[PDB]
């Protein structure tokens, strides 16, 4: 005969969940807790309202300068994150460099959106060439052309009479202006482009004092070319104005770029394209959505995001062992 | 478990007990049934819910790594930077996993903790009106309806009030009949 | 607390006593009063300076911020600097919150496994010379004066010499009057 | 120790149990020996030795030093370079040192533990048909050989079987004869 | 009937010092202990027994250079950290650039005190004016004035015979020299104050090897002037000699500084001043006193301080816990 | 009388083994596990199969152009690390400076092996001396001589006509190229060693576009001499030509170097030199050979290693505790 009994135990269930201890490995218990999250969705996205900017073929140096190839980007809206492939092939056309780049790229991250504006008219040219300035590293469509926002200025009769021109930035804003010079091969090439032998190109701002000439050198040839473009930079600071004056080798610009809306961003890395979706996390390999506080995706992330860890698996134990 | 109860002296736990996660089987005269602590299983609730918050607000900042590109002259400092980010993003990877690893096996011992804890809360309202059998059971030497099941579990048991009918059943099974 | 003395079986702490954390509450014929076991008090606290030394001394060296300045054209490398001394601030503000909070819930359950386990040295030491009441407080089977409870405190507590009074007491109970 | 097993009531270890961690000492008529608990010793064998090698697997990436070199007006970010490297290899240093020292805390207490589970684990298969001495050790009411030391060990031991014999013989010693 | 009694206990207190763990907040216990030490004096103190030295409104390009209105600073004490605030007011009063500058601040990290010497004596300067150097834009008060430890040489009768100037720090201690070029607006400018239209400006050490030129352009007003100073500075090493040559647009010396003690010194950013107290701990914003091993003021302190978190709170739970 | 009896107890021994815990040091338990190897052998070592290059008193810059002095390394076999000493001795013998040098060493850390080769035939200088290029400063043995894998032009009869040199690197591999501008005294030194007075050094690649022109100042002597040498270089890319153009204070190159075998290699700063041992762990103070997962000779080490730590002791407590 059983005298009145009382036991006192656990809960079980039909649970699998296995997490780990520093003892014991894989071990059953009756509940989990994932904190890890590890699928995206291998797009590019609006990141909640707002459109990336992705340069196809382009890259930054490409959409700035004005590369014919890159006429998709003439005219941007503002964007919330720029995309850029790892190693685009319309940069410059013709062959030289880029001066100071790196940093100019590091402005772009807290730029959202510029306003392109014409600051000294192609047509202002009176006495020289504008449109002679044309090269076959450039080509249109096989019409061989030039990067469309600066002018490669050319003698005009016989002669390249002394440049000097400027703009006043009369802007609320701040304006990114861009020019640049062109190195020949000997003193014959020289003299046929600019007449003059002895040139120069001088650059002035509240905070520049520049003043460039061409260097002259027998070079490989590059995409048919042995000659060089250089190109330069500078922030023009509302109600301060630059001046140039030159007298040859002058790569002058047209339009230069107002700093309209500043704010966060990103010069993200990806081959990827436009996704045509959209979120509050946006990773180079693609978008996540998720309630996670971890994430395993790619350390680059924009937006609302999880934070990045290295693991393969983060399980937290919330309810007790489960039986053998 | 470090307190021997949970896989331990009450080896299984019951599949039939499906509202909390620890409690009771009593069996009287009336019959049977599974009853569940009320405070415990509530006790730890909180205990594991502000762990769980805990590990994810400490977590909440955290290093966050940003592109910065380097030209061809700049290897040095590109590297420089590499490293560094590579650095931070390892040190807090080995933060969380360990966090969780650590807490894990607390969490396991605060559940074993808890039972091994409530079964003494009945052992020393009991003592000697009852016999512990040490399967975790206690089987009763004297006679206890429903009101009075109850009266254990709430923790409302009266000694002075049943240890006259049980100090004589035990004196039945001293002699051996 | 792991161990379930402390807001356990002994529900409530002695506001009176005053010169320990840990101690005991006699009462025979001569009256009552309180004596502070004064080795597992000892013990504490030789553990517990042990600890804030070493948390103290852990933190010993780490990092120290540092002021560098970069012009308008070093944006970028100004950057990676930001990002680094910020980086170890707050690897070393995660480190400290969180020691604390860990090394708090070790200290705790090391004084609710304190109490348990003097519990447990009297209970041990007396056995059937005494009855365990459940309150966390024993009742003698026989007569114990102050140089008797005093053995009991500093563990010479003597069990043949009283086991004869006390199995004679037992017996006299065990019959109901 | 937490549990107040080792250097507790238990005081003092036994040089002579040379095949195991934790263990047993059996005395009858036949005579007396050492046997080692088989299955106890190897479960934390394995806990240990998990516990070692996640503690060399968890620094497995760990920061790793680079050359760098910067000439003379690079002061800024050679000191920069400086001051990360060092600013790392502080950090995993803290890192190794502390947990170490944590996990030998856990070390200690889970032999401690384990003592007292084993312990425990006799004492609720036996219940009355022994005498708990209070130093660790049990003495039966009955006659039992090394076959039924066996039983006691690898946990056969039956208790009705023996219940008798100990019921009886604990009738004897309340008479006193 | 009561048998005799013991029972075992533990000790309360009317302690509401309350702290926290992993699983639960706001535990009160027995006995706590801050660790955290969060209270500052709001002042700029001396240092052990140091007065820090504390540049009001000026920079330390402008008090190294001799800007008129830095004249508080011509002839400074040892120190044991300079205050510099975040926006200088006179830093180059005539517009302009300094080489190297931030690296330059980076050495004096290190330095605690110089010594104002003379290299080359403006009485010295036979053939030349040495006292029309004086600008519009650099004014004592209100007399139009010059940086004072350089000089603004100018050609005297019509012409500028060419300087060749020379001194050799026969010091154990290192030289600190300063010098500048001059780049005027225009041709006519150029010839007005130095006649000579092609110049130069040559410098020369055991290891530097400077040949500056002049860089003539049209630029902005700053201050009224659009012409420039640019300055540059080196590191003269015991028994090494430099000497000057050059032709026209030169910023000359007088006096360099000899590097007399080095040792732990910052460059504390900081609006405050001198605030007439002292510490063994000073923090931007302001000195502490404290025995406790962490702090959260500030992360940049100099001298005997505490470790910086940016923990709110940072409490120990030392006694036990305490009755309900 | 006796009952039969069972006790339960745990193992205990002869170890005097000690570990720390959070709350007790120097705990003397049963068993115990160190983990920090504390011991080296003092040694530079052979990389499983590879001797390092080992620098003796020369400086990567007195290997790579040649120092007289450095003879031992005309032409090193395949390395697996470079160890240079903290302040060698033969570095540059004629005084002057080597372009971004600390970038190159950079590029020396993942190159294993060179293979020196002739690009310009020293014979080929027909109508200049290249023999008279030779100076005091850089003495073979008392013999007065010069950095061997350039080459100091100077001017045959009585002129030096313009130089026209170009090498194509017809090679699969990438071609570390070294050249070289004397700046003189004075007047009177240029138009006694080259004769022309205005001079110049143009060189050009498909990246390259360089101008660089002769500094004449007035300097401190260093080793006797008042002129200096600059050294620069390029990486000269498969199937890329190189152009050197010049018209005085040319040094030229003759040996150049083909970058043949890259992967780990590191510069190691250490003042040891050749130990004759082997490892797969090898440090600047001696070489490891320990199974530990730690260590704490050197943070800086190459090969595979156990990871840096400061400390001077971790031990782990594995066994349990050793009665009281
Ligand atoms: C670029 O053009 C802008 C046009 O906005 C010019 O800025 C203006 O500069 C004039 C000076 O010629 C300033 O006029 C002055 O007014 C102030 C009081 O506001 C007074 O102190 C003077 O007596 C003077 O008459 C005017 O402040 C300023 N305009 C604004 C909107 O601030 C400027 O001339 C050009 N900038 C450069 C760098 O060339
Ligand atoms: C700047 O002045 C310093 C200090 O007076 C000059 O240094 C001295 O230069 C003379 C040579 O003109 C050295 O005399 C020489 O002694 C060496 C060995 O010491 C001996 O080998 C020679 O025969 C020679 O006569 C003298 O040592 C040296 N003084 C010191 C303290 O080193 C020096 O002329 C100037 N330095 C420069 C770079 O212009
Ligand atoms: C340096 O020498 C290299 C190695 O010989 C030269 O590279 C070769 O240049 C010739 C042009 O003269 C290339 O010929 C071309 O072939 C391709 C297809 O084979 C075709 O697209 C062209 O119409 C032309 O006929 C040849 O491809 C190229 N070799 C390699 C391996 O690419 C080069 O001329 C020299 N470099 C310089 C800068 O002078
Ligand atoms: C923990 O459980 C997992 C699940 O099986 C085991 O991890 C690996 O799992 C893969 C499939 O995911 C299996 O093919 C293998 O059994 C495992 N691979 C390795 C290399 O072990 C793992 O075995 C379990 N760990 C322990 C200690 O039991
Ligand atoms: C922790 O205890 C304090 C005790 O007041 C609480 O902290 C906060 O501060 C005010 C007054 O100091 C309290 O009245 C509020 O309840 C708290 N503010 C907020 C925004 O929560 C607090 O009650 C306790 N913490 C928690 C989580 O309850
Ligand atoms: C740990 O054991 C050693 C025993 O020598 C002690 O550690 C230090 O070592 C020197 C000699 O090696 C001892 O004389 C000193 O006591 C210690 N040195 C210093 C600088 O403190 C030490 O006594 C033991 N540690 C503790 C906490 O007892």
């Amino acid at each position: 005969d059983p005298g009145d009994q009382i036991c006192i135990g656990y809960h079980a269930n039909n649970s699998t969940e296995q997490v780990d201890t520093i003892m014991e490995k894989n071990v059953t218990v009756t509940h989990a807790q994932d904190i890890l999250e590890k699928k995206h969705n291998g797009k590019l996205c609006d990141l909640d309202g707002v459109k990336p900017l992705i340069l196809r073929d382009c890259s930054v140096a490409g959409w700035l300068l004005g590369n014919p190839m890159c006429d998709e980007f003439i005219n941007v809206p503002e964007w919330s994150y720029i995309v850029e492939k790892a190693n685009p092939v319309n940069d410059l056309c013709y062959p030289g460099d880029f001066n100071d780049y790196e940093e100019l790229k590091h402005l772009l991250s807290r730029i959202n959106h510029f306003e392109k504006i014409q600051i000294i008219p192609k047509s202002s040219w009176s006495s020289h060439e504008a449109s002679l300035g044309v090269s076959s590293a450039c080509p249109y469509q096989g019409k061989s052309s030039f990067f469309r926002n600066v002018v490669w200025l050319i003698k005009k009769d016989s002669t390249y009479p002394t440049i000097k021109r400027s703009y006043n930035n009369t802007n609320q804003e701040d304006l990114l202006v861009l020019w640049g010079i062109h190195h020949p091969n000997d003193a014959a090439e020289q003299t046929k482009l600019y007449q003059n032998p002895t040139t120069y190109i001088s650059v002035g701002t509240s905070t520049l004092n520049q003043r460039l000439v061409p260097r002259i050198a027998t070079r490989s040839k590059v995409k048919g070319l042995s000659g060089r473009m250089e190109f330069f930079w500078t922030i023009l600071k509302p109600n301060d104005a630059i001046n140039f004056e030159s007298n040859g080798n002058f790569i002058a610009p047209e339009y230069a770029y107002k700093i309209v809306k500043k704010g966060d961003s990103t010069i993200m890395k990806s081959e990827l394209e436009y996704g045509n979706c959209n979120t509050k996390c946006q990773t180079p390999m693609g978008a996540i959505n998720s309630s996670m506080p971890f994430h395993n995706i790619h350390p680059l992330t924009i937006g609302e995001c999880p934070k990045y860890v290295k693991s393969n698996r983060l399980v937290l134990a919330t309810g007790l062992r489960n039986s053998p | 478990g470090l307190f021997g109860a949970i896989a331990g002296f009450i080896e299984g736990g019951w599949q039939g007990m499906v509202d909390g996660w620890y409690g009771y089987h009593h069996s009287n005269e009336q019959g049977s049934g599974y009853a569940a602590d009320k405070e415990s299983t509530q006790k730890a609730i909180d205990g594991v819910t502000n762990k769980v918050n805990s590990i994810i607000d400490k977590m909440n900042t955290q290093f966050e790594a940003v592109g910065r590109e380097f030209n061809n002259l700049e290897r040095r400092i590109e590297n420089l930077n590499k490293k560094m980010e590579d650095g931070f993003l390892d040190v807090w990877t080995y933060n969380a996993e360990l966090l969780v690893l650590m807490e894990n096996e607390r969490t396991l011992d605060f559940h074993d903790s808890n039972v091994k804890n409530l079964y003494d809360k009945v052992r020393l309202q009991l003592r000697d009106n009852a016999k512990e059998l040490g399967n975790g059971c206690f089987e009763f030497y004297h006679k206890c309806d429903n009101e009075c099941m109850e009266s254990v579990r709430n923790g409302t048991y009266d000694y002075p009030q049943y240890s006259e009918e049980a100090r004589l059943k035990r004196e039945e099974i001293s002699s051996g009949r």
